[PDB]
């Protein structure tokens, strides 16, 4: 129910034995650029 | 506020991902269960075979033994498995 | 958030620990029939080497 | 300031992401693990069934 | 060192991927190797008669490298994310909040509201003050020379900025530089555009670098050693 | 795989009782036995996790069950 008691789980979980593994402007631009990027997305789909 | 409605967009989709780890450990885990349990099949199964044989093997004895000189060959020859996957 | 983690971990630990348990006491139990299948062995081939003399 | 909280959510993004992380690669070890045990136990399982047949075979008049 | 083993993993990929191609697009014929039979489709000739034992067996050696590296990197994803965001968090919050006083008391000093917009931009839309809020005992504001001083404690945690954010940084700060541009270049000192140019160029890996695992991936991309669709 | 460790298992087992002086003599007078090049088929041997579209193959069942063969096979021509 909190971060910590999470945390910790994640620990406790890691600390097992497991042998044998292996033997502005420039908002213009950013919408021009994602236009762009979302178009090759689609030509690289074709 | 949008990057307070990023953040929960990205808490949603953690909670998705959290979904796909519980998927990607219940079918490791049901697999392995699955194999270990025809395994403790096999082991049954040979456990009883092994105590049948014991049982059998206590009784035997050595004047009873006869050895049939013509029967040496018309005898069918014991084979091991050979299966191959 | 922070809770469905816990609880996935927790969960998957456990299931991990039990894992891990039936496989050693598979192991262990693989373990003491290949003892009594060996003394079976041999005591037949000492019945056999007794038919012999 | 709306920078700080966003730096801070970013935080807590990134510790739970990390933590999904490590859960993951848990995950794969112990698959890899269980499994060389199972391969190991399957063989010597295999081992038992075949000898115990010999016996048998050798213990038994047709 | 995580920067490293990347580089070295793209440069065998690309060494294996062109001396792969290059044999594609020269295929031999039974007039050099006489192994070669005469009769045979160009794939054959292409392919499968156009490399050596030794050729064969360097290719096997560099693809086991590349894979037993890429496994070892992956085996440290945590520690190499956690100290490249760490990194890059520290590298950003210290230049926008020292390296960007200096340029702008000048730039205040000297009348350049131009060059004090994108500056103030900069410095708003990165810059993470543990007290809450800018300082405003700051002497660069005012224009006037700082004391001797004027220490300021810069926070430090582990995050990668955003897309977002990253790019349009980057697209403010080599707009200063920029040549073509009444340029904004000509109006800066010697170390500070130095400087400027300096963290430019170093911040270039930040995008490929927090997504470690997908740069990582794709560094070592060998899929295309298979498909036949062209022959 | 199997064939070829088999047959080198083989090679190196009979070289290993093969008498010295023998082999000296022959080495002496010109008819040298070349002697088997060693060989790294352990590390395979040792392998029970190869991956190959998400299944888990245990190479080293295989190579018993080939040896196995192959050993039978041996015996029943030497008989």
């Amino acid at each position: 129910v909190t971060l910590e008691d999470a945390l910790s789980n994640v620990d406790l979980l890691e600390e097992l034995p497991l042998p044998d593994q292996q033997p502005a402007r420039y908002i213009e631009q950013a919408t021009v650029h994602s236009s762009m990027n979302e178009m090759l997305e689609e030509g690289q789909e074709y | 506020n949008e990057l307070e409605c990023v953040t929960n967009i990205s808490l949603a989709n953690i909670i998705r991902q959290l979904s796909s780890l519980s998927k990607y450990a219940e079918d490791i885990f049901g697999e392995l269960f699955n194999e270990a349990h025809s395994f403790s099949f096999r082991v049954n199964s040979l456990q009883e075979r092994v105590d049948r044989l014991s049982v059998s093997v206590t009784q035997l004895d050595p004047k009873e033994e006869e050895l049939s000189l013509q029967d040496i060959t018309m005898r069918k020859a014991f084979r091991s498995s050979t299966i191959q996957d | 958030t922070t809770q469905s983690l816990a609880s996935v971990a927790y969960l998957i630990n456990t299931l991990a620990n039990n894992v891990l348990q039936m496989l050693d006491i598979q192991a262990s139990q693989l373990r003491r029939m290949e003892s009594s299948i060996n003394h079976i062995s041999q005591t037949v081939d000492i019945h056999k080497e007794k038919v012999a003399r | 300031r709306e920078i700080h909280q966003d730096w801070a959510n970013r935080e807590y993004i990134e510790i739970i992401t990390s933590s999904i992380k490590k859960i993951a690669d848990f995950l794969n070890s112990f698959d890899m693990s269980c499994r060389s045990r199972l391969a190991t136990l399957n063989e010597k399982l295999t081992a038992l069934e075949r000898r115990i047949e010999y016996i048998e075979a050798r213990v038994t008049k047709g | 060192l995580a920067l490293q083993g990347l580089q070295l993993l793209s440069q065998w990929s690309a060494h294996v991927m062109e001396v792969y191609s290059w044999k594609l697009v020269h295929p031999t014929d039974k007039y050099s190797n006489k192994d070669c039979p005469d009769s045979a489709e160009e794939y054959e000739r292409a392919t499968r008669y156009n490399y050596t034992s030794e050729e064969k067996f360097a290719l096997v050696e560099v693809i086991a490298m590349i894979k037993g590296l890429q496994v070892l990197m992956g085996r440290m994803e945590s520690v190499f994310n956690h100290a490249i965001r760490h990194t890059v968090y520290a590298a950003l919050q210290d230049f926008s909040q020292v390296t960007l006083r200096e340029p702008l008391r000048q730039a205040i000093k000297k009348k350049k509201n131009v060059i004090q917009s994108v500056l103030q931009a900069i410095r708003k839309t990165v810059c993470d003050w543990e007290t809450g809020h800018e300082p405003f005992n700051d002497p660069a504001l005012r224009g006037e020379k700082d004391p001797k001083g004027f220490d300021i404690k810069v926070p430090r945690r582990a995050v990668g900025p955003s897309s977002t954010q990253l790019y349009m940084v980057r697209t403010m700060l080599e707009s200063l530089i920029a040549d073509k541009s009444k340029t904004l270049r000509s109006s800066l000192e010697g170390p500070t555009i130095l400087d400027i140019e300096k963290f430019h160029r170093e911040s270039f890996f930040y995008t490929h670098l927090i997504n470690f695992s997908e740069t990582l991936q794709q560094c070592c991309d060998l899929s295309q050693l298979w498909f036949r669709e062209f022959f | 795989l199997a064939d070829q460790i088999f047959a080198y298992y083989k090679v190196m087992a009979g070289s290993l009782l093969l008498d010295k002086r023998l082999r000296s003599e022959c080495k002496n007078q010109g008819a040298t036995i070349h002697l088997p090049p060693s060989n790294r088929y352990e590390t395979l041997l040792k392998q029970r996790h190869v991956q190959l579209l998400g299944r888990s193959i245990d190479l080293n069942r295989l190579i018993t069950q080939r040896v196995s063969a192959a050993m039978y096979k041996s015996l029943e021509l030497a008989i």
